[PDB]
């Protein structure tokens, strides 16, 4: 099957239309349906509102809902001792290793800004109440 | 639906995986030769004279430095996408978990009542509580009532009709009430609403006096 | 990109490591992110609605955002203004997005279906029909309003509306610049493109930047010198690219997350935050699809034509 | 990876400090709610 994307090889074109499962491009997605199939993706079911100048529509029941939202908080805190790492435990390195400046300097101070910051969206995040309840 | 999807925490998964990716990436690099005649350095000292061995030397040394350059540069990145999700989270736990929001997708799905926080590994778990309308009905509206020549609106809610009464109704819900004085007020004639209809309006203390 | 076809180059090339994986996984990542920030902003509708045979409206004139269906886009008028105004040999290829043009297009007249046959009901739940006299109604409430005054100047307010509608072609159209915003992204990730491929021209202390040649004149223990001089040079280039990328992704998605904060509550609902849809006091919004973007066009309430009143606290 | 020079440090704040306070923020809004 010749696509935007390139030639498709293996993969069994249908007229048919769903939900994207594995994206390959330009509206194009396969999925396994049994063999691997090609389509190309819905948007969504089609809905069409009765609209007029005089009709109103208004629930007459309702129901209660639960849903999870996740998110990220903070990251491991780590730590990297530069003139090991490069040098190991030679002094013929360590000594050529100064002629470079103050690079693993600046890498450290790098890290530990970051080790610090990860503890503090923490507390942003969950230290929001002044008393044990 | 957690326990049934293994993947559905995949989202705190993924910071984790790309840590440790980083490190191990970190290390395995030390395995290089750069262009030395070799990877470990006290082979080098070992087999080599100083005038020589520092040639070598350099070499690994680049190469090491480069690679730990690099790491960090990718760690600040990384940081910087931690923090605003870090924000966004504080933001959540204000507006939706300490007081109830107005803003639409902000606390989940549907209208909010309230949200409960869960802690997680290197993160938050909301759960958001949502009120959504069902079984929904046609009727027929209305923009104002007209009678005594004068027109009526609702003071808090909106005008139907079941095909042969005329009631008023709060929006988000059906309940179907008599069209009094107590909850219409007047606003000039007939004459200027277009779509108004005729119908009575009830004065209760029209009985008693 | 740095050894072209040379085996020679290819072989010293694995003494650097895994670099090249490194380059090519992020690059990926950026990539997927790029479809994630549109799903993101458009895809806010779960079914495609649209709006009825007859455009009766109770007098506002929505024709100039609708999808025109003459013409094999699908697109509004404003739309079509908006598309109108805004290296492989190198081993640099553009992958296409996974959504078309025309499906963000059927995606956002979904939104404005939505809108105006059942107001903000259909971001909640299921969509409430409702004249849409009486939608404007509600939105004259919630910004203090009584929904009398409407009705008495339904002729005035539909009129006032449509005329700021059609406005907005002659804005756009008569400025040249109006929509330098997007067209900046687009100029700035071709000039790193440039760059990158330029860069392929510097010699980096070596004899010739061309690697064919040095390998045709030289002999490989003299070769191998001049060819590392540029793998350094070459490589420090493309590292350079992607650490660019990478930094000017992290902008874009901030502002796809903006974006697609505006679309959930300034289209799907009515604002009270001050300057958030718009200047004035927001009534609605309708989103407009545009190249790597989306605009917004926000409705707003203004006050005019104050008078001086002596007041009281109170009445005794 | 120690022994490459490579450390990783501890959180200032335990996971049983997480959930102490997450404790704390249920507890306030069942009995409280947003007051
Ligand atoms: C899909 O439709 C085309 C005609 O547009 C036809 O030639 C093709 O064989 C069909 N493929 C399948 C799997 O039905
Ligand atoms: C409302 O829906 C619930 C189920 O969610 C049902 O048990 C109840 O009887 C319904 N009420 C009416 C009046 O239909
Ligand atoms: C309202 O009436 C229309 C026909 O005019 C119908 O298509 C629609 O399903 C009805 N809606 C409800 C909730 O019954
Ligand atoms: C409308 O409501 C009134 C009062 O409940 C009732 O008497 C009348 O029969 C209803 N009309 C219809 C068509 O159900
Ligand atoms: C509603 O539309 C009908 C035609 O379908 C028209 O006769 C009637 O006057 C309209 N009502 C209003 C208030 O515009
Ligand atoms: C509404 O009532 C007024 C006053 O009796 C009358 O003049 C008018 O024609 C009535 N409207 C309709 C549609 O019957
Ligand atoms: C809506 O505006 C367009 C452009 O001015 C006009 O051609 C069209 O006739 C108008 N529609 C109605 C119902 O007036
Ligand atoms: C109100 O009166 C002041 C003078 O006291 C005048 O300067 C101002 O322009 C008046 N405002 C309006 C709206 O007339």
């Amino acid at each position: 099957f010749q696509t935007r994307a390139g030639c498709l090889i293996g993969a069994e074109h249908v007229n048919n239309s769903y939900e994207c499962d594995i994206p390959i491009g330009a509206g194009i997605c396969a999925s396994y349906q049994q063999s691997i199939i090609a389509y190309t993706m819905s948007l969504g079911a089609e809905n069409s509102v009765a609209y007029s100048n005089n009709s109103i529509a208004i629930p007459t029941n309702f129901t209660i809902s639960v849903t999870t939202e996740i998110l990220p908080v903070s990251m491991t805190k780590t730590s990297v001792d530069c003139t090991m790492y490069i040098c190991g435990d030679s002094t013929e390195c360590s000594n050529l290793l100064l002629q470079y400046g103050s690079f693993c300097t600046q890498l450290n101070r790098a890290l530990t800004g970051i080790a610090v910051e990860q503890d503090k969206n923490t507390q942003e995040v969950f230290a929001q109440v002044k008393q044990i309840y | 639906s957690l326990s049934s999807t293994p993947s559905a925490l995949g989202k705190l998964q993924d910071v984790v995986n790309q840590n440790a990716q980083a490190l191990n990436t970190l290390v395995k690099q030390l395995s290089s030769n750069f262009g030395a005649i070799s990877s470990v350095l006290n082979d080098i000292l070992s087999r080599l004279c100083p005038p020589e061995a520092e040639v070598q030397i350099d070499r690994l040394i680049t190469g090491r430095l480069q690679s730990l350059q690099t790491y960090v540069t990718q760690q600040l990145i990384r940081a910087a996408e931690i923090r605003a999700s870090a924000n966004l989270a504080a933001t959540k736990m204000s507006e939706c978990v300490l007081g109830q929001s107005k803003r639409v997708d902000f606390c989940g799905k549907g209208y909010h009542l309230m949200s409960f926080p869960q802690s997680a590994p290197h993160g938050v778990v909301f759960l958001h509580v949502t009120y959504v309308p069902a079984q929904e009905k046609n009727f027929t509206t209305a923009p104002a009532i007209c009678h005594d020549g004068k027109a009526h609106f609702p003071r808090e809610g909106v005008f139907v009709s079941n095909g042969t009464h005329w009631f008023v109704t709060q929006r988000n819900f059906y309940e179907p009430q008599i069209i009094t004085t107590d909850n219409t007020f007047v606003s000039g004639n007939c004459d200027v609403v277009i779509g108004i209809v005729n119908n009575t309006v009830y004065d209760p203390l029209q009985p008693e006096l | 990109y740095i050894c072209g076809d040379s085996t020679e180059c290819s072989n010293l090339l694995l003494q650097y490591g895994s670099f090249c994986t490194q380059l090519n996984r992020a690059l990926t990542g950026i990539a997927v992110e790029q479809d994630k920030n549109t799903q993101e902003v458009f895809a806010q509708v779960k079914q495609i609605y649209k709006t009825p045979p007859i455009k009766d409206f109770g007098g506002f004139n929505f024709s100039q955002i609708l999808p025109d269906p003459s013409k094999p886009s699908k697109r509004s008028p404003i739309e079509d203004l908006l598309f109108n105004k805004v290296q492989k040999f190198n081993g640099l290829n553009v992958l296409p997005p996974l959504l078309t043009d025309e499906m963000i297009a059927q995606y956002t007249s979904a939104l404005l279906a939505g809108t105006i046959t059942s107001g903000w009901t259909f971001g909640a739940g299921p969509a409430l029909q409702i004249p849409f006299p009486m939608q404007m109604a509600y939105r004259f409430n919630g910004i203090g309003v009584t929904q009398n005054v409407l009705y008495e100047n339904q002729k005035l307010i539909a009129n006032q509306f449509n005329s700021a509608i059609g406005k907005i072609q002659d804005s756009l159209s008569s400025t040249p610049s109006a929509l330098g915003k997007l067209q900046d992204v687009v100029n700035q990730n071709a000039q790193a493109l440039n760059t990158l491929v330029k860069q392929l021209s510097s010699n980096f202390g070596a004899i010739s930047s061309v690697l064919n040649d040095i390998l045709s004149r030289l002999c490989p223990p003299e070769a191998e010198v001049q060819i590392d001089r540029l793998i350094t040079g070459r490589l420090q280039s493309l590292q350079t690219y992607v650490t660019q990328q990478l930094i000017r992704a992290a902008e874009i998605r901030a502002s796809a997350n903006l974006a697609a904060t505006k679309m959930s509550e300034c289209v799907l609902g009515q604002s009270k935050r001050v300057d958030f849809c718009g200047k004035g006091y927001h009534l609605m919004s309708f989103p407009q699809s545009a190249p790597h973007g989306v605009v917004f066009l926000h409705v707003t309430y203004v006050p005019a034509q104050e008078k001086n009143f002596t007041t009281a606290p109170a009445i005794c």
